[PDB]
Order: structure tokens, then sequence, then C-alpha cells
């Protein structure tokens, strides 16, 4: 039980780590003034790529 | 007709004849053509050359 | 004899080869020209 409980945590820190990284998807691009970067959306696509 | 299920007759007093079929004299062994079709309609007429 | 019974998934020699021969697909190609067509598509098609 604690080998699933263990396991569980490592989904945790994966669940920790992606929110992590789609929050560092955001701060480069919050709305810049610019708001049009292919350039790091065309690459990237975490998630809600469809704002320019 | 026999059928894939034997076939029973009985004449007169002797004894009833019981029969069964088998996988004919000819078919189409393994060979170069396709010719696998008459020996596949050897085992199993008029059905299995449906799910061709 | 009964004890030569004969189900349905039976084998020759050559007839699997056939088969195999004959699984011989190109819809995953085309697929492929589906995926190119959705990423050029990708120009404007990138959320749904």
């Amino acid at each position: 039980s604690v080998a699933s409980f263990v396991l569980l945590s490592m989904v945790g820190t994966a669940v920790g780590m992606c929110v992590c990284a789609r929050r560092r998807c955001i701060t480069p691009y919050e709305l810049t003034p610019g708001a049009t970067v292919p350039f790091l959306l065309s690459l990237l696509c975490c998630v809600r790529t469809t704002k320019a | 007709t026999v059928p894939t299920e034997g076939l029973e007759v009985t004449w007169g007093n002797n004894e009833p004849y019981k029969y069964w079929p088998q996988m004919s004299t000819n078919g189409t062994a393994h060979g170069h053509p396709h010719e696998i079709i008459l020996y596949y309609y050897e085992l199993y007429p008029t059905m299995t050359v449906v799910i061709v | 004899a009964s004890h030569t019974t004969l189900g349905v998934q039976d084998i020759s020699t050559t007839a699997m080869s056939w088969v195999q021969k004959i699984t011989g697909g190109v819809g995953l190609i085309v697929a492929v020209a589906a995926l190119i067509l959705i990423v050029v598509l990708c120009v404007s098609f990138s959320r749904h």
C-alpha cells in the first residue's frame, strides 16, 4: 500500500513539475504588448497556444 | 451426401455401416500460385471463403 | 478421427506469409500526409 502511495506521490511530483512548467509557459508570455509570438508558441505548444 | 459429422446407413439384417468424410483426394497444396482456395473449399465448403 | 479436430486460426506454410504480403498498408503513409496537412494548417490551426 505504501508502495502505491510512493508511486502516487511520484505522479504528484509529475503534476507539480507540469504545473510549474505551465506557469513558466505563462510567465514569459503573460500577454506581452507585442501580442504575437510565433517563435515561442509554434515550438512550445504547452497549453492554450492559439493566442498568436 | 455425407456431412462432416458422418453418416450411417443400414440395409437388411446386417450391421449398420458407419461412414466418415475426409480431407479429399485432390485439393491445392502449398503451391506457388494462389492455390489454397480449392483446398480452402475442402475444409469448410460454402463458408470461410466468405471471410475471403 | 475426432482427435484431429480443427478450429479456425490455422497454419499453412504460405497462407500467413501471403497475409503478411497483403497487410502492406498504405493508410499509414496517407495518414502521414494528413499529418503534414494538419501541421501546415498549424499556421492558423493551433487550438483545436
